[PDB]
């Protein structure tokens, strides 16, 4: 069976800059490849088939090259309508395998992530469980691993991630993490935190709260 | 000579096996020794046979060395002695085709008689042996009729025709009402 | 003494497994169906052409050709000769008719494994090759261009005919005189008092019922009914026999048991002119059929196609 | 035109079965080779199975051998793909792709046979959750007195426990275009959802003006006019 691999995974690309994507196979598959674009929450659409042949109604800035094992997707100029994900399919033999995926994003100055915390109300705790929100507003790059430190004891379970894509405002990100423990595991503890790791702001500055006023 | 019983208007499957699990050239001839089915290499052939198109074979099993002969919708004239000349070591098999019916609507009144007329091939003498939902066995030969037909006889009857330690169970419907 | 046996030969099995190996490297199907499981793959069209072959014994062995007029095909020969390789042969995969092969110098020669066995095919080798012209016309696309003052030069491409439909041609006169010659050799084999009749194929897979073959990377199927209908007493004088054919995508593999599907025809024209070197026949007797024998087209096993051209050869050890 | 039409959004509790549809708007049906493709949330494309144009043969990937059955309905010109024995991991989107329908009577391409996907279904999301239709439980979120961000703080409206999707969290049909971050929904440990629609405004919005996060949910017609209240 054929294994596909793209490069790079993440792509901090600027505007207008000429960029090239790769895809390597597990065996010689001739010139039978295809490149797909897919915008967020939308069906993928074919641009390049036959490894390099363009299709009717496809822009000219897109250029497919290569054969055998190594392949490349090149783009001359770059507009604001080409920031999607790209997949390599291999229409050689079944089973048809696809690519890993490469997110083409925008680049800007390394924005300082914003640490902020939301106080959970009692209509939220006196109903089922407890809520804790360490919201990060406007930062960069996307790669910013968050850690959770409640009661000093390192957290290793009940923490979920949830980010948003890049907006057409200032190309920034926003995330939010939460805990899934009730008022029983709440009264038993009093100290909290959420130290996020990132090169933009090294020092683990954190915002938290204590039981009551 | 093996034997197989087949029901008029039904599919049957004559079998034929060579030693090793390999696909080799076979054939099927009747009493007059006429081609019915063969195989040129890995293709299927046919013959001038009466069942020119009613024959077939599961080509998937040819690779395992089993060369069937599947006859479907068979009448009665066809019941003969079939030969499977495979690689010199030919094999024979006898085909018998029986069938039963009534010469009166199965929706009978209480007491009336019901005459089951059987269709036998010109060769062997069948051995009829009916059985109600109750189980009252009646033995015959060419025909088999039931005298008193009670009300608790309603349901389905199993008239099994035996011949040569092999049998083919039938299924007739009987409705008695008044 | 040196006994020959063309039917229990081993070059025939060797060549068979080699010729199959050629195909499975120079002719890939868009999807093959064998052993239940199914594989589909891209299938770039290619111009496959029957390319001559010499059978060559390995280091230490020799092949033996028997050069006797009217050879049994089996049984001790007298005027034998040694070789190293066989004269070039064309590996024609075809049914009902053997093509582009060697012929008899003298008269027609019918050979069989068992004449009385009606389940055994009858290899009929001709002494005079009949020519067949098969071709898919370029009838289909209707292009044209408007020429005039102020006229730009575009081309209007629209297809109007069946891009899969072809036909072959045969000399009516040649073929008739050919059949009447085979019937002569048959009467001098089963009896002069016997009557001869040719009749179409009984039934079965498409490849057998209809004279199939490969030409230009495409698979033909030719309704050879006009060919084998002749009752001795039945385009009468000097015309041109023409039979219907069709390119198919879905063919049943001859290599093993199964089906395969290939890409649609290619643009342009597809033409092959070949020699009818011989025909694969088959007989059918049913406990004495009054006093008349019928003969149908056979074929389907490619060992037969090989055997027709390896009947004089025998490989042996030179100890 | 010549598009492909897919069926709506499916909600299934584990252990059931669902059969998705896919009609071919134009062309000729026998020319289509409809293959089904799966895409799990936050994951890449994955092939599943398809039919063979002039065979009726349907082949599937080894992963989905005895679980999927792809059928073709000639009468209505629709293709179906049923999925048996539903678990939680099969939550995904199922597109029906297909190489352009070239007329059977047409000279062969250079690819021989086109196994690339030209046409794509709009998308059919299939979520496997145990829970049934629940109303979006809205909760308040007030600003903090000890703010050290940059003068500007942040309020919000933490919508928790709802099902199914979607659920638009607009503010007065457009209260502000800056700082509004309507995060995506996530499945809790159970079978519900939880997003966090927040926004950043000047610290001078105590009582001069405050926005309301009007939360809707047409599938259960639940509405909420929760007014944001500071502290
Ligand atoms: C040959 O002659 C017979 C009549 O004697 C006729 O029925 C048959 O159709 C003719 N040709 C064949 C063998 O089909
Ligand atoms: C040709 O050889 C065969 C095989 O032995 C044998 O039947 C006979 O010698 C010849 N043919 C005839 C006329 O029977
Ligand atoms: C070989 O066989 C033929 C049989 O017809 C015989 O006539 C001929 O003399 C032989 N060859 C020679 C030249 O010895
Ligand atoms: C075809 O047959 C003719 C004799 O009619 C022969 O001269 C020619 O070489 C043959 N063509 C080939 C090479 O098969
Ligand atoms: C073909 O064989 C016959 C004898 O069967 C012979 O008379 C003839 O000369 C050969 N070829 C031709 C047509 O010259
Ligand atoms: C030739 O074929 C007949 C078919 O009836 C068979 O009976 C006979 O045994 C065969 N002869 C030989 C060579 O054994
Ligand atoms: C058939 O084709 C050949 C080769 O193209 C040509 O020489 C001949 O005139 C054509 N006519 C016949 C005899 O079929
Ligand atoms: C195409 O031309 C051939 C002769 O070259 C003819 O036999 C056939 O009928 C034609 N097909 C049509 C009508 O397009
Ligand atoms: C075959 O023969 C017919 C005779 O009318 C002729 O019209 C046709 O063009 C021939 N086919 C070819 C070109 O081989
Ligand atoms: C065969 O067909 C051609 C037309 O393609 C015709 O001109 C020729 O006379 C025919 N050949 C003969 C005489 O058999
Ligand atoms: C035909 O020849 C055979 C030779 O065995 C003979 O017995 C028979 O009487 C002949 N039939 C006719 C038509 O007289
Ligand atoms: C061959 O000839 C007979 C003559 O009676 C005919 O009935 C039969 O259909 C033909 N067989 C084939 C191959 O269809
Ligand atoms: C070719 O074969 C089919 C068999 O069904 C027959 O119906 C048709 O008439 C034949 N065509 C010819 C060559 O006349
Ligand atoms: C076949 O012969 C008949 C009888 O004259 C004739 O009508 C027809 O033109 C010939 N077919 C062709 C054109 O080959
Ligand atoms: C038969 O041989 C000739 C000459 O080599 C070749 O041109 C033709 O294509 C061959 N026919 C077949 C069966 O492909
Ligand atoms: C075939 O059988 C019939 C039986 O009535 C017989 O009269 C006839 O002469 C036979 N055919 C011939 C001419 O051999």
């Amino acid at each position: 069976d054929i294994q596909m691999t793209q490069s790079p995974s993440t792509l901090s690309a600027s505007v207008g800059d000429r960029v090239t994507i790769t895809c390597r196979a597990s065996q010689s598959i001739s010139n039978w490849l295809a490149w797909y674009q897919q915008k967020p929450g939308r069906a993928p659409k074919l641009l390049m088939y036959k490894a390099s042949s363009l299709k009717s109604g496809v822009p000219s800035r897109f250029s497919g090259s290569g054969s055998g094992t190594e392949f490349t997707l090149t783009i001359s100029s770059l507009q604001s309508d080409d920031f999607a994900t790209y997949y390599c399919q291999q229409h050689d033999s079944s089973p048809y395998t696809f690519g890993q995926g490469t997110k083409l994003e925008i680049k800007r100055t390394v924005a300082a992530p914003s640490v902020f915390i939301f106080p959970p109300s009692d209509e939220q705790l006196k109903s089922g469980t407890a809520s804790v929100v360490c919201l990060l507003n406007n930062f960069y790059p996307r790669e910013a691993k968050v850690q959770w430190k409640v009661d000093n004891a390192l957290q290793s379970g009940n923490s979920q991630e949830s980010v948003t894509e890049q907006d057409s405002k200032d190309s920034t990100y926003s995330l939010s993490s939460t805990l899934t423990l009730s008022k029983a595991d709440y009264e038993k503890h009093k100290l909290y935190a959420c130290e996020v790791t990132h090169q933009g702001l090294s020092s683990p500055v954190t915002k938290s709260f204590n039981r009551g006023e | 000579k093996k034997v197989v019983l087949g029901k008029k208007g039904d599919t049957v499957e004559l079998t034929c096996t060579a030693s090793q699990k390999k696909s080799i050239q076979f054939h099927w001839k009747n009493s007059n020794q006429i081609k019915i089915l063969g195989n040129q290499g890995s293709f299927l052939t046919k013959g001038p046979s009466k069942l020119n198109d009613r024959a077939d074979s599961r080509r998937s099993l040819w690779d395992q060395g089993n060369f069937p002969l599947i006859i479907k919708n068979l009448k009665i004239e066809d019941s003969d002695t079939y030969i499977c000349e495979v690689e010199d070591q030919k094999e024979e098999v006898q085909l018998l085709v029986f069938g039963l019916t009534a010469n009166s609507d199965t929706h009978l009144l209480q007491g009336q008689s019901l005459t089951l007329t059987l269709e036998s091939p010109p060769g062997s003498s069948p051995s009829v042996q009916c059985r109600s939902p109750r189980g009252k066995n009646i033995q015959g030969g060419k025909t088999l009729s039931v005298s008193q037909l009670e009300l608790q006889d309603s349901g389905t009857w199993t008239c099994t025709v035996l011949q040569n330690q092999k049998k083919v169970e039938f299924k007739i419907d009987i409705v008695v009402l008044a | 003494t040196e006994n020959f046996n063309m039917w229990k030969n081993n070059m025939v099995e060797q060549m068979h497994e080699d010729i199959i190996s050629l195909w499975d490297q120079s002719l890939k199907p868009c999807v093959k169906l064998t052993g239940g499981s199914v594989i589909t793959q891209a299938c770039p069209k290619v111009s496959f052409e029957p390319i001559p072959i010499h059978y060559c014994a390995p280091a230490g062995f020799a092949i033996l050709k028997c050069n006797d007029k009217k050879f049994n095909g089996t049984g001790p020969c007298t005027n034998v000769s040694t070789v190293q390789c066989t004269h070039g042969i064309r590996p024609v995969v075809s049914t009902q008719l053997l093509l582009n092969g060697s012929l008899a110098e003298e008269e027609i020669v019918i050979r069989s494994e068992n004449f009385t066995n009606n389940a055994k095919t009858i290899i009929v080798q001709l002494n005079e090759s009949v020519v067949i012209n098969c071709t898919r016309p370029n009838n289909n696309t209707r292009k044209s261009i408007n020429i005039g003052p102020g006229r730009a030069l575009y081309t209007t491409g629209e297809i109007i005919g069946d891009i899969r439909q072809a036909h072959c041609n045969l000399s009516k006169t040649q073929w008739e005189n050919t059949l009447e010659q085979i019937a002569i050799k048959l009467k001098e084999q089963f009896g002069n008092n016997k009557t001869i009749i040719f009749n179409p194929s009984s039934g079965g897979d498409p490849e057998i019922v209809t004279h199939s073959f490969n030409c230009g990377g495409e698979f033909f199927y030719c309704n050879s009914t006009q060919l084998f209908t002749w009752n001795d007493t039945r385009n009468n004088t000097g015309r041109n026999i023409t039979l219907p054919c069709r390119i198919k995508q879905i063919i049943n593999m001859w290599q093993e048991v199964g089906k395969a599907m290939y890409a649609p025809p290619i643009r342009g024209q597809i033409r092959c002119s070949s020699n009818i070197t011989g025909l694969l026949l088959t007989r059918d007797g049913g406990k004495d059929t009054n006093g008349t024998e019928i003969f149908r087209p056979g074929g389907g096993d490619m060992r037969d196609n090989w055997r027709s051209e390896l009947y004089k050869y025998k490989v042996v050890k030179i100890e | 035109e010549v598009q492909l039409v897919q069926s709506g959004a499916e909600v299934k509790k584990p252990g059931s079965s669902v059969k998705v549809s896919c009609k071919a708007s134009g062309g000729t049906f026998s020319n289509y080779a409809i293959n089904w493709v799966r895409q799990a949330p936050g994951q890449g494309l994955e092939w599943m199975g398809g039919i063979i144009p002039i065979f009726n043969i349907a082949h599937y990937a080894q992963r989905f051998q005895g679980r999927v059955s792809i059928t073709a309905d000639e009468s209505t010109s629709t293709a179906y793909m049923e999925l048996s024995s539903l678990r939680s991991e099969d939550t995904a989107v199922f597109y029906c792709a297909s190489p352009y329908p070239n007329d059977y009577n047409d000279y062969a391409p250079e690819e021989g046979m086109s196994w690339y996907f030209d046409l794509w279904g709009r998308g059919t999301l299939v979520t496997v959750s145990p829970a049934s239709t629940k109303g979006p439980s809205v909760f308040p979120l007030a600003p903090s007195s000890k703010s050290t961000s940059g003068g500007t703080a942040a309020l919000g409206c933490l919508v928790k426990d709802y099902f199914p999707e979607p659920v638009t969290v607009s503010w007065n049909s457009g209260a502000l275009t800056s700082g509004v971050h309507t995060f995506p929904a996530v499945l809790q440990s159970s079978g519900l959802y939880s997003l966090s629609s927040v926004v950043t405004v000047p610290s001078s919005s105590l009582g001069t003006q405050t926005y309301i996060c009007n939360v809707n949910h047409k599938p259960s017609n639940t509405k909420v006019d929760k007014k944001v209240e500071p502290k």
